[PDB]
Order: C-alpha cells, then structure tokens, then sequence
C-alpha cells in the first residue's frame, strides 16, 4: 500500500497474544515484579496512559497513541450509537414530532421496581419517562428525521 | 431514598426504646412503661420525698424542655 506515497509500516512488529493480559503492570518494569504494597495497585492505573514512562522509543509511543485514537473514536462511536438506539427504540421522538409545543423529550424508561418508576414521569402523549435535556430531538430534527427505524 | 420515590411507608424508623425507658425511670408516664417512678406501685415512688410530687409535675406536662419526647429520629 505504497502508492508512491511516504508511507511507511513494519509489517509485523508487536505479536497478538492473552498472556499479557493474565499479566497487570507489563507496561511498567517497576509494577512487573508483583506488588508487595498496596501503592502498586494505585501506580498501575496511574501509569495505564502514561506512554512515556513505559518506553523510551517515540515511534512505539506513537503506535501505541494512534491505536489508542482508534479505541476512543470506537467508544465514542459506541456511545453515540447508544443514544440513537435509545431514540429509537426507547422514545417518544415521533409522538413529539407530531406536536412539539405540547410535549416534553422523554427518553430512556425506568424499570418500576422498589419505587424507582416514579421516575417516569407523564412527558404528553401518554408517554411516561424522564425528560432528557441533551436535545437530541432537536438535532434529530433538524437533520430530518422522520421514522424511528 | 425510600421518602424520594413517593412511598414514605418504608422508613426504617426505631424507637429509641432505652431512652424512653430512662425517662420512664424518673416519672414519665407518657410511653407507659410503668417501671420505677413511673409506676405508683414502685417502692421507690412510695418513700416520701418532698421532690416526688413537683418533679412528676413538671417532667408530666408536656409544656416545658424537662425530659422532651422522643420518636426514631
Ligand atoms: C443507572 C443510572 C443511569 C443510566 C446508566 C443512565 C443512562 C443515560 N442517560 Mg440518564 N438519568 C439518570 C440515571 C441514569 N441514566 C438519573 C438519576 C437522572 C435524573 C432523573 C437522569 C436524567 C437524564 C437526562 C436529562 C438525560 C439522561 C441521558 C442518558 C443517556 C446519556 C449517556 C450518558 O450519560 O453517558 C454516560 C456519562 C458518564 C459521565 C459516564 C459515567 C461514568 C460511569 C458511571 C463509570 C462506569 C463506566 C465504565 C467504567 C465503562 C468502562 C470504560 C471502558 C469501556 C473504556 C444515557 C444512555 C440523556 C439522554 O439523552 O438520554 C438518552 C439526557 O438528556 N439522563
Ligand atoms: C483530493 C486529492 C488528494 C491528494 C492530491 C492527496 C495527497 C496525498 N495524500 Mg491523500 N487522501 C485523499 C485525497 C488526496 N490526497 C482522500 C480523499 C483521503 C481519504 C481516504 C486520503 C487519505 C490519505 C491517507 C491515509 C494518506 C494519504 C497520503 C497522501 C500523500 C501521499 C501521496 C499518495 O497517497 O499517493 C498519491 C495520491 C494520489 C494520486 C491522489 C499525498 C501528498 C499518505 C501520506 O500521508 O503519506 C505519508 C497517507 O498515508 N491520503
Ligand atoms: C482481542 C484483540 C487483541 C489482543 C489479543 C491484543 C493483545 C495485546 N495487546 Mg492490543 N490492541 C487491540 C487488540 C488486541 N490486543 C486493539 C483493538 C487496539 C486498539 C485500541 C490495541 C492496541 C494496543 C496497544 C497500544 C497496546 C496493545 C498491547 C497488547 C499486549 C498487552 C496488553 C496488556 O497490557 O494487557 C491488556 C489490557 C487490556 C485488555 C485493557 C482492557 C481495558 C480497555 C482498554 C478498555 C476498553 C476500551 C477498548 C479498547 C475499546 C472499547 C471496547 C468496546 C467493547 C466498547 C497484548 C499481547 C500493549 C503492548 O504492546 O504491550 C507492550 C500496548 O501498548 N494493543
Ligand atoms: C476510551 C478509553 C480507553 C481506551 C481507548 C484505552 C486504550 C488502551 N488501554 Mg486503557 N484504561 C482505560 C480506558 C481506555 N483505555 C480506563 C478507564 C482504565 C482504568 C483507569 C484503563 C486502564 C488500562 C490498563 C491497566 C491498561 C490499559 C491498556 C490499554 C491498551 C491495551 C489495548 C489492548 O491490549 O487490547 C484491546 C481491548 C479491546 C479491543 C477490548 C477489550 C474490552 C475489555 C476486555 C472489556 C489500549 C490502547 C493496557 C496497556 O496496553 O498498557 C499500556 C493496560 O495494561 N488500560
Ligand atoms: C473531543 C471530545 C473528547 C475528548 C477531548 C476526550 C478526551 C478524553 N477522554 Mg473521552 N469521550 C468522548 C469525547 C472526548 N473525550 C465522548 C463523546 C464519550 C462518550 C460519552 C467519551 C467517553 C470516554 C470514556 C468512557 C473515557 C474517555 C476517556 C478520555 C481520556 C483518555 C485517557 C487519557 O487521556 O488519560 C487520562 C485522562 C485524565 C485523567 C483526565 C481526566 C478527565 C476528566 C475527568 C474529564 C476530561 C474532559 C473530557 C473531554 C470528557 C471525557 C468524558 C469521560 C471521562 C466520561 C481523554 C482526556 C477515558 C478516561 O477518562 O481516561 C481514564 C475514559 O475512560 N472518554
Ligand atoms: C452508550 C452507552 C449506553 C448506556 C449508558 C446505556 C444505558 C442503559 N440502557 Mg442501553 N443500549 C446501548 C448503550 C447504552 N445504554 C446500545 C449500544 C444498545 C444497542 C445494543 C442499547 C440497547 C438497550 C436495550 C435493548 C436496553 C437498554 C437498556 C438500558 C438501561 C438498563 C441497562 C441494563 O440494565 O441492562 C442489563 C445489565 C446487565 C446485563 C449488567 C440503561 C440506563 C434497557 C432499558 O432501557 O430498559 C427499558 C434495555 O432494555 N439499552
Ligand atoms: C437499592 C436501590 C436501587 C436499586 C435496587 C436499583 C436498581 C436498578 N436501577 Mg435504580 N435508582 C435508585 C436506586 C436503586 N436502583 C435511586 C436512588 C435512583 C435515583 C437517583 C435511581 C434511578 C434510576 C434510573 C434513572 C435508572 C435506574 C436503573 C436501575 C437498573 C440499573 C440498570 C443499569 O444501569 O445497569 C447498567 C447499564 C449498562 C449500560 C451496562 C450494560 C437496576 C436494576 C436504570 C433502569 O431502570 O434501567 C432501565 C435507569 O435508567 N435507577
Ligand atoms: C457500637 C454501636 C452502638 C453505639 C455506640 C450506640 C450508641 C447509643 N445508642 Mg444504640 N443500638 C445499637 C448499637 C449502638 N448504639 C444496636 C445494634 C441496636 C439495636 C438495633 C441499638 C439500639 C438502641 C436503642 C433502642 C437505643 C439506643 C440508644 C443509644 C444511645 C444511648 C446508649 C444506649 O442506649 O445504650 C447503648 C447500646 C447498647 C449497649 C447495645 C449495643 C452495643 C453493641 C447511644 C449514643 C438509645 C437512644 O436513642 O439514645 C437517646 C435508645 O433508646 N440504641
Ligand atoms: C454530645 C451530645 C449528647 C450526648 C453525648 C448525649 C447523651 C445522652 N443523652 Mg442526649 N440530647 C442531646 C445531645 C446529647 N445527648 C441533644 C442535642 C438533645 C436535644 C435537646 C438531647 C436530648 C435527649 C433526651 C430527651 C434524652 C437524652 C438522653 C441521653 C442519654 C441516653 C441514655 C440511654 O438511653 O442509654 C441507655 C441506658 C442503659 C442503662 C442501657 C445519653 C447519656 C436520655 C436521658 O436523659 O438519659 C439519661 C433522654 O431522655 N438526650
């Protein structure tokens, strides 16, 4: 995947395995040898991110920021997709389409359980939740959608 | 959070029990104990002391701050 381009990768550098994984504290040779304190369990989340600490080599903490970049852009994904689901599948986004100025934004139900569905409050329509205040409805929109599918 | 969710009727609520007792013990007749000077029939409220009548007055009259009642809070 040249393309005459700059590009340049190494084709093979860091194997895939679980070992390392039954392993906390691989990245730091001062965790590696086992706690003896409970400090060590602390210096173990401290250090998680903490590329430089781990290697002196730039082009490893490199590698390792732009996977990390692709992790978080994943999570934020995963949450994004999370609240469209929830708009779609758990809220009253069409019964406020139909009547906006008469209607509150409900989003995610609460199970009725000890008391807690409660919160679950009438928002119009016959519809009972929480009101959300992120307005995603509004965004949702004013990009044009119509159907919950 | 039980008073939160619409249904105060789950309140742990615990009657301090021991010091109601204690107030009993020096005439208090409100909680109905009947134990020492709470009760006429004890041989401690039968000694003749001149204090028993006035203290059993005003620790028995629910207008003062003498020994106030108590509930679970
Ligand atoms: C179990 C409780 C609970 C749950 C999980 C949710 C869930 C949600 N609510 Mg809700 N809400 C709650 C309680 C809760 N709420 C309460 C008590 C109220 C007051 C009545 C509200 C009122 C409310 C409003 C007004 C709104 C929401 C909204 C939302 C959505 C926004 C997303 C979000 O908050 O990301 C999470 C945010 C964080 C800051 C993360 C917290 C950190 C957690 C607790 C740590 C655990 C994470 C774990 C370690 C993950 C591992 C990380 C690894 C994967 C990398 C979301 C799906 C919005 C919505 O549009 O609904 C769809 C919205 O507008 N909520
Ligand atoms: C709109 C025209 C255009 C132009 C002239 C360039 C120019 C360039 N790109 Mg780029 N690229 C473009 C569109 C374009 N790109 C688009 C739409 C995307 C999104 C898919 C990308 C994503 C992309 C990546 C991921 C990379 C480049 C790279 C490069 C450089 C190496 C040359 C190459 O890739 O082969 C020749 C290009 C053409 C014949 C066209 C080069 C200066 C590489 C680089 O940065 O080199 C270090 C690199 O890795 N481009
Ligand atoms: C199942 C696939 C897989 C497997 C077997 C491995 C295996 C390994 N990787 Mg690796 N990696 C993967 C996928 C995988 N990787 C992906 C998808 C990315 C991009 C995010 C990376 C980027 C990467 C980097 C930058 C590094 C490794 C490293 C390592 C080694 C040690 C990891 C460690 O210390 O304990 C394992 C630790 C965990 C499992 C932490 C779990 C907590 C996560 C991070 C929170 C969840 C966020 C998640 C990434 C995204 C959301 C998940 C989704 C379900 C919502 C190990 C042999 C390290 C290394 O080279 O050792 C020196 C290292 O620096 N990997
Ligand atoms: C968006 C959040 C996020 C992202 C992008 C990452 C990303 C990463 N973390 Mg991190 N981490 C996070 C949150 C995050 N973390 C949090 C909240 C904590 C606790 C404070 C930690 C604590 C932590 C530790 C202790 C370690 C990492 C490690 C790693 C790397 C290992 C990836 C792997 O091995 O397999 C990728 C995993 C998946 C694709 C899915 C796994 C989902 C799990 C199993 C559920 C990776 C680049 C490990 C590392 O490599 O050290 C340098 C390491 O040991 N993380
Ligand atoms: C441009 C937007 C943006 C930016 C700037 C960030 C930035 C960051 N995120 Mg976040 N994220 C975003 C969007 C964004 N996020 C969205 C939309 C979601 C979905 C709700 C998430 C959910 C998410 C999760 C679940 C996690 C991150 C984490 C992180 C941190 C990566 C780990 C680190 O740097 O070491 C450590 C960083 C610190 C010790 C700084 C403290 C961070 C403070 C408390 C808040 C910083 C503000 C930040 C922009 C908001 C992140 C929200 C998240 C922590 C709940 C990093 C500072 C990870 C993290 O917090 O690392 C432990 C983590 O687990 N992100
Ligand atoms: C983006 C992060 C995020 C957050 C904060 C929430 C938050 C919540 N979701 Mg949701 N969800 C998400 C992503 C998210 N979701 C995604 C990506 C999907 C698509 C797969 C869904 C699909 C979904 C469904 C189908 C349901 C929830 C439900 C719930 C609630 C209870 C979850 C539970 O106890 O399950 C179980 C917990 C364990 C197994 C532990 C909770 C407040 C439930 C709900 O809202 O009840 C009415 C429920 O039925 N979610
Ligand atoms: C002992 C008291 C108690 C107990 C039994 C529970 C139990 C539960 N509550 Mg509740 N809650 C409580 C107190 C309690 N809560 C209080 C005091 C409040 C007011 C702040 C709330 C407000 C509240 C809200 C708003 C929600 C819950 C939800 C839930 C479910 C958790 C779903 C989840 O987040 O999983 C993990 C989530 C993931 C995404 C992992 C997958 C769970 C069964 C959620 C629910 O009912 O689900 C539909 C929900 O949305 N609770
Ligand atoms: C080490 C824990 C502890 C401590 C320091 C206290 C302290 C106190 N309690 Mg309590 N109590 C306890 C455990 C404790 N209690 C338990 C487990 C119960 C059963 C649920 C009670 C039920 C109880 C009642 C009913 C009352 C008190 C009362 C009191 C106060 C007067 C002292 C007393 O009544 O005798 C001390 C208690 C014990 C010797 C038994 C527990 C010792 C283990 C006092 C400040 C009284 C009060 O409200 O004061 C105004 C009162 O009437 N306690
Ligand atoms: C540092 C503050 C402090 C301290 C240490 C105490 C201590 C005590 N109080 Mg008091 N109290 C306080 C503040 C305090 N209180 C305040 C601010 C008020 C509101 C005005 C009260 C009003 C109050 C009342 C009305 C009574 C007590 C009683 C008692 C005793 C409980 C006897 C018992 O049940 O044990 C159990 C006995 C065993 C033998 C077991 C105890 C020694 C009771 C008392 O007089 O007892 C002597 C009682 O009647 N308290």
């Amino acid at each position: 995947r040249e393309a005459k381009a700059k590009v340049s990768v190494d084709n093979n550098p860091v194997p895939t395995s679980f070992e390392k994984w039954g392993k906390p504290g691989h990245f730091d040779r001062t965790l590696a040898r086992g706690p003896k304190t409970t400090t060590w369990i602390w210096n173990l989340h401290a250090n998680a991110h903490d590329f430089d600490s781990q290697t002196s080599d730039l082009e490893d903490v490199s590698r390792k920021i732009f996977s990390a970049h692709f992790g978080h852009l994943a999570v934020v994904f995963v949450w994004l997709s999370g609240m469209y689901f929830h708009g779609a599948k758990f809220s009253n986004y069409e019964g406020w389409l139909a009547d906006p100025t008469h209607i509150k934004p409900s989003a995610q139900v609460v199970w009725p359980i000890v008391g807690q569905g409660i919160l679950n409050g009438d928002v119009g329509g016959g519809f009972h939740g929480i009101q959300i205040t992120s307005g995603l409805f509004y965004l949702w929109r004013a990009s044009g959608f119509t159907d919950s599918y | 959070v039980v008073v939160a969710f619409g249904t105060p009727e789950k309140q742990i609520l615990i009657e301090p029990v021991f010091a109601q007792w204690i107030q009993a013990t020096s005439g208090k007749a409100l909680y109905g104990f009947d134990v020492l000077l709470s009760n006429p029939d004890s041989i401690a409220s039968t000694t003749g002391a001149a204090w028993l009548p006035g203290w059993l007055d005003a620790i028995n009259s629910g207008t003062n701050s003498l020994f106030l009642t108590i509930g679970p809070g």
